[PDB]
């Protein structure tokens, strides 16, 4: 039933082209056979195929060429970082739904209030050493290391700009990460948040402190986090 | 929804906290807060009382019938950390063994498919769940697991008895190696698969979807299908439906069932139709059913007080 | 005194908040919730509850309070449905699949064609299956059509003659409804009565009625070409002259029917819309026979029909939309709201199956929503016998846990009313050889009786001469339905006619053997016994070897002892009884009676064979005549061995022992 569910979009796909009509995305006609079959594993496969295949098609006569240049293999890092932040997005919230005694989502919508309401589940007891202080209870790093997470840097930056007294020059990098299109920070900017890193925030106590700067500033590529990237 | 059928005055002083059919269903097995146990023979209508089983010096939350093949054989646990099992010989009915292995309540007990013996999974607030076993010869052998649970056990509900590929030729005259596995439902929010590997009980896999502590655990009956289902329910008023589709990839998908406004007690199976009975904190029943289109949805609900 | 305060056995009305708070310290939450209940359903729907002088707990049946008789009309159709089954016998789990996919839709079509001649008194209880089986002869009929080819098919024909075939279902499923219509619409109006005999022709009178009130247009009229596209081309000019301005009302819609348009923005800006007031099925039926060639097919028939419920970016949606036949009153306001609520409406299965004449790919788990046909989310009937039809005219695209499930309902629902082989048939079609065995190993352990009556003998010789089931397997259930509860004696009955080469032996010798001795029922015992001593259940019997001797022995001895002695006391025998008799001896010594009954009979046995052997020799070795008194001067030594190896209790069995032992001193003192 599953083979013949796609041999009759190939068979469509195929009389498309044949007529001389626009050819239909092959991915979406096989998106659409793949939503039939409720098969949730091969769902979750078909939209990660549309959410990689989704970058600038260069029309170059070499394939390799293509695939191996350095705007490509970006816009695919790019595709898998958008896919895993809506991935952890959507299970942030289905976890809070599922828990919305514990979680106190409260009345207003946003991502900022989703990740604090997502922290009463994960974080139910202080712990102890977190660094540079809290926002209305919660720990700062642990709210914008969950806000990134889910790719909502602009929910980062409220938690930052709240927190701005205790976070110093961080604001100003972390201002530059978001209005760069490659989440990039200048080569100056980068090298100065990688001397910052190494001589106070690798020795810190603060695990979610340590992830984000590792994070913006690209350092210390060997360390796993495993404290708060445990899947 | 279904005629009305006898009314049976057992007699009480107190909340039965649960009630089980025997077998044959020609017997009602009761506890309650009273610390007694009471069987009924309503048989053909008429209720009667025919047995008043003492001996828990605590509320009994739980009881279990045996399969028939061992007799007639119940099973109690109780606030009184303590697991009795009763056996009827001869209309008389008496206490032929007593477990006192759990520091706390024993909330849940559940007889394994008679497959695999006469087994008893007992679920304690200790955290702790122990396996009762009798071989027919000696005393009862306790396996204890320690920790099961970080807070409490609630719930024990065995897996049915499967045959790993009963449609594979095999001789007239052999054992069948059964998957032993029994789910149980605690107060740290999970529900765990247990299984018996070499003679021990390992976890075989946490089930993460609950948000308060897990009340009630049901392993559906196998109706041939190759899909094993349990339902869980929770103090956070919700019931989840886990399915798992395949026996060899252990992956179990929860499926959100219905969020209560209030905490939920209780969940069973119908052994013949997949229909799911549900009891609230509402003091309802609803049963539910799942549709062709795989959507659960309510057949019935049963308010005190509709007789 | 002797009156009594009152026990309130009330579960407490309803004080609550205060407890909660208190609970809300989670400190504990076991007693939190002790308060309400731990019950959940059990089998054949027995439903447990605690829920309401007294005040207590009520536990009032649930089974089914939907049709909950409806015996003969199944009783018909299940008969038919097996008479057309077909039997498989290579494992011994059998294993049932249809008659290749032929006949049925004939057998159901014919049934319903029996159920008319008394499905008057019936209301709405008949018609919606009739509806959904004539359209599933029509479509994929795929039958006989008065030899629909005598001689070849040529695909031109065969799409016509399916054509004429459902052209005279749809005609026959407006037929009623329109002389309803005819019975109202009184004198007269040749823009509304005129109208619905269209809607379902029947034209041959229809031209009678144009004799009174209709006009020569259509008594001239009363199969062209585009002769009805200049009737066209006509309009079109109208509409470009504005030359239609004035004109009949409605008969303007007729005039459309009769040309195909069929919606029209007239130049007054009206939407003369012809497909208003119609159902979905007569709206398909104007495009198939107005709008359309009189030569064409039907998957475009329909998708040109879905495209007219469906909208236009220029158009009002024109036709009305295939809600099921109930449902049709709520049609759901579509409040600026259409679409995302039609993405959750069931489709009458009529749609399901025109698209799987077209078509191999839509979707089987909404055709088969039992909901469609009816709306209690329970009993399927009509869905299983169109899973057989379906499965019949080939498509194996549905999942194998559907399959099991509604196999599992329908078995479950057969059973609600309290059903039997039928449904064994039923589970014989599912692909899984020990899902089979065990659900009817599990089912005749509920449902099988230790009571046998003309109704259980009955269903087991239709069980074994119908679906192949055995005779021992029912026996072996009856055991179990004993022991759990009873008893002594119908146990022992059906376990016998079921080998157990171990536990058989186990409980015969604890019991039934102490009782047939002290009743001395030894023929009762024999045929076990004897079944038991074959040359080839002794290589496999546990402690065979031991009891079956003896006991064998024990009543085989008394037999010969007796029998012979009168006959004539033949010598050879009378050695082979002596043989087993000074082996026996050597046996009786080792009787391990490990419990008290045991013991018990023990001793009762040795008691009894004593007394009989007693008795026996009396007339023994030869009564001497010739001799001085047949004197026992001779002494077997063999005799006094056997005696001092003889295991029994110290009083009794040793006291014997000493009387021999002063025989065996008079015998000594003979010899000296």
């Amino acid at each position: 039933n599953v083979e013949m569910a796609y041999a009759r979009q190939m068979y469509m796909y195929n009389e498309k082209v044949v007529s001389g009509h626009l050819q239909p995305s092959l991915v979406d006609l096989c998106t659409e056979a793949a939503e039939r079959l409720d098969d949730k594993n091969v769902s979750d496969l078909w939209v990660m195929v549309k959410q990689m295949t989704d970058v600038p098609l260069i029309p170059a006569s070499d394939t390799l060429k293509s695939r191996c240049s350095g705007q490509m293999q970006m816009a695919f890092v790019r595709q898998a970082l958008n896919y895993l932040e809506q991935s952890y997005k959507n299970y942030t919230l289905i976890s809070v739904f599922a828990n919305l005694q514990q979680a106190q989502l409260g009345g207003v919508p946003g991502t900022y209030n989703l990740v604090r309401s997502f922290l009463n589940i994960r974080l139910p007891t202080p712990i102890p050493g977190l660094q540079d202080g809290e926002i209305e209870g919660y720990p700062v790093w642990a709210l914008i290391y969950y806000c990134m997470r889910c790719g909502d840097l602009m929910a980062a930056q409220q938690v930052v700009n709240r927190a701005q007294h205790q976070l110093g020059d961080f604001k100003n990098c972390f201002q530059e990460y978001i209005h760069n299109k490659d989440r990039r920070l200048s080569p100056t900017t980068e090298n100065k948040l990688r001397l910052h890193y190494r001589r106070a925030v690798r020795a810190s106590t603060d695990p979610y402190k340590r992830a984000v700067y590792c994070i913006i500033g690209r350092c210390d590529v060997s360390d796993n986090h495993s404290e708060v990237a445990d899947k | 929804m279904v005629s009305v059928i006898n009314t049976v005055d057992t007699s009480h002083e107190d909340m039965i906290h649960d009630a089980q059919m025997d077998y044959y269903g020609i017997r009602l097995a009761t506890c309650s807060s009273d610390r007694s146990v009471k069987i009924f023979d309503v048989k053909n209508g008429g209720q009667i009382l025919i047995a008043d089983l003492r001996g828990h010096d605590g509320p009994v939350w739980q009881v279990a019938w045996a399969h028939p093949m061992y007799g007639n054989i119940l099973a109690s646990c109780s606030y009184d950390r303590k697991v009795i099992i009763w056996k009827e010989e001869n209309g008389t009915w008496e206490k032929t063994y007593e477990y006192t292995g759990h520091d706390s309540s024993v909330n849940s007990v559940c007889w394994a498919p008679h497959d695999f013996g006469l087994v008893l999974a007992c679920g304690s607030s200790d955290g702790a769940i122990s396996i009762l076993t009798f071989t027919g010869d000696g005393p009862w052998e306790v396996k204890k697991i320690s920790n099961a649970h970080t807070i409490g056990c609630n719930a024990v509900s065995w897996a049915p008895s499967v045959i790993p590929g009963s449609l594979v030729d095999q001789p007239s005259s052999q054992k069948p190696n059964y998957i032993k596995r029994f789910v149980s439902g605690g107060c740290d929010n999970l529900v765990k698969i247990w299984r018996e590997e070499d003679g021990q009980w390992k976890e075989d896999q946490k089930l993460e979807a609950h948000s308060d502590w897990v009340r009630d655990v049901a392993w559906a009956p196998s109706i041939g299908l190759p899909t094993s289902t349990i339902a869980s329910c929770s103090q956070d008023g919700r019931v989840y439906i886990w399915t798992s589709d395949d026996a060899a990839t252990n992956c179990w998908t929860p499926k959100l069932l219905h969020k209560f406004n209030d905490v939920v007690w209780h969940v069973s199976w119908s052994i013949t139709a997949n229909i799911l009975a549900v009891s609230g904190g509402d003091n309802k029943v609803t049963l539910w059913k799942e549709s062709v289109d795989g959507q659960w949805a309510c057949i019935s609900d049963v308010n005190k007080g509709q007789g | 005194r002797t009156v009594g305060t009152r026990r309130q056995q009330e579960l407490v009305p309803l004080e609550k908040s205060v407890t909660h708070g208190r609970g809300s310290l989670l400190i504990d939450m076991g007693l939190f919730m002790g308060r309400s209940f731990r019950v959940g359903w059990g089998p054949n729907w027995t439903l447990v509850h605690n829920g309401d002088s007294p005040f207590k707990v009520h536990m009032e049946k649930l089974s089914l309070e939907q049709k909950s008789r409806e015996l003969q009309s199944y009783l018909m159709p299940l008969e038919i449905e097996l008479k057309n089954s077909s039997v498989d016998r290579s494992a011994q789990c059998p294993h049932f699949k249809p008659n290749a996919g032929v006949a049925a839709i004939h057998d159901y079509a014919g049934w319903v064609r029996n159920l008319s001649n008394e499905a008057g008194e019936l209301e709405a209880v008949v018609k919606q299956w009739g509806l959904t089986w004539t359209l599933c002869e029509s479509l994929w009929g795929q039958l006989k059509e008065l030899e629909a080819s005598l001689d070849e098919p040529n695909e031109y024909v065969r799409n016509l003659e399916r054509r004429k075939a459902f052209s005279h279902w749809l005609a026959h499923t407006a037929e009623e409804r329109i002389e309803e219509e005819v019975s109202l619409y009184g004198p007269e109006r040749h823009v509304e009565a005129v109208f619905s005999f269209l809607t379902g022709g029947r034209i041959s009178d229809a031209c009678r009625l144009a004799q009174k009130s209709g006009d020569h247009r259509l008594s001239l009229l009363l199969g062209s070409q585009e002769m009805r596209e200049l009737i066209s081309l006509q309009l079109v000019d109208w509409n470009k002259l504005q030359v239609d301005h004035y004109i009949q009302e409605e008969r303007l819609r007729v005039f459309c029917l009769l040309s195909g348009t069929p919606v029209w923005r007239s130049s007054d800006n009206r939407s003369i819309n012809v497909c208003s007031q119609l159902d979905w099925k007569r709206t398909l039926a104007v495009h198939l026979w107005y709008m359309l060639p009189p030569t064409a097919t039907i998957a475009q028939a329909l998708r040109l029909y879905e495209r007219a419920f469906q909208e236009h970016e220029e158009g009002e949606p024109y036709a009305c939309y295939p809600l099921p036949p109930y449902l049709e009153d709520c049609s759901i306001s579509l409040g600026d709201e259409p679409s995302a609520k039609f993405s959750s409406l069931q489709r009458d299965v009529c749609v399901h199956l025109l698209k799987l004449y077209s078509e191999r790919q839509y979707d089987l788990c909404q055709l088969l929503d039992p909901s469609s046909v009816t709306p209690d989310p329970l009993d399927y009937r009509l869905s299983w016998h169109l899973w057989m039809v379906l499965q019949a005219l080939n498509y194996t695209h549905l999942s194998e846990h559907r399959q099991g499930t509604l196999h599992a309902s329908y078995a479950a629902q057969l059973e609600n009313v309290g059903l039997w082989e039928w449904a064994i048939f039923v589970l014989l079609h599912i692909p899984h050889p020990h899902i089979r065995e065990a659900g009817v190993r599990e089912l005749l352990n509920r449902q099988c009786v230790v009571r046998e009556s003309p109704e259980s003998l009955a269903k087991e010789n239709f069980l074994i001469h119908r679906l192949c089931v055995p005779a021992q397997w029912v026996h072996e259930a009856k055991a179990i339905r004993s022991r759990r509860d009873g008893d002594r004696h119908k146990e022992a009955l059906y376990l016998l006619k079921g080998h157990q080469w171990n536990p058989c032996h186990k409980l015969v010798t604890r019991h039934l053997a102490a009782d047939a001795v002290i009743n001395e029922n030894y023929r009762y015992l024999q045929s076990f016994l004897g079944e038991l001593s074959n040359p080839e259940h002794c290589k496999h019997i546990q402690d065979w070897e031991t009891a079956g001797k003896v006991y064998l022995d024990y009543i085989r001895v008394i037999d010969m002892l007796n029998l012979i002695q009168q006959d004539e006391s033949s010598g050879c025998e009378l050695e082979k009884l002596h043989t087993k008799v000074m082996s026996l001896c050597k046996w009786v010594e080792l009787i391990h009676c490990y419990t008290a009954k045991d013991r018990l009979a023990q001793s009762e046995m040795a008691k009894r064979v004593a007394n009989i052997l007693r008795v026996v020799l009396s007339l023994q070795q030869p009564p001497e005549s010739m001799s001085d008194s047949s004197e026992p001067r001779v002494p077997l030594r063999l005799l006094a061995p056997h005696i001092g190896r003889l295991p029994m209790p110290e009083d009794y069995a040793l006291e014997e022992l000493r009387g021999l032992t002063q025989s065996y001193l008079r015998e000594l003192i003979c010899d000296s």
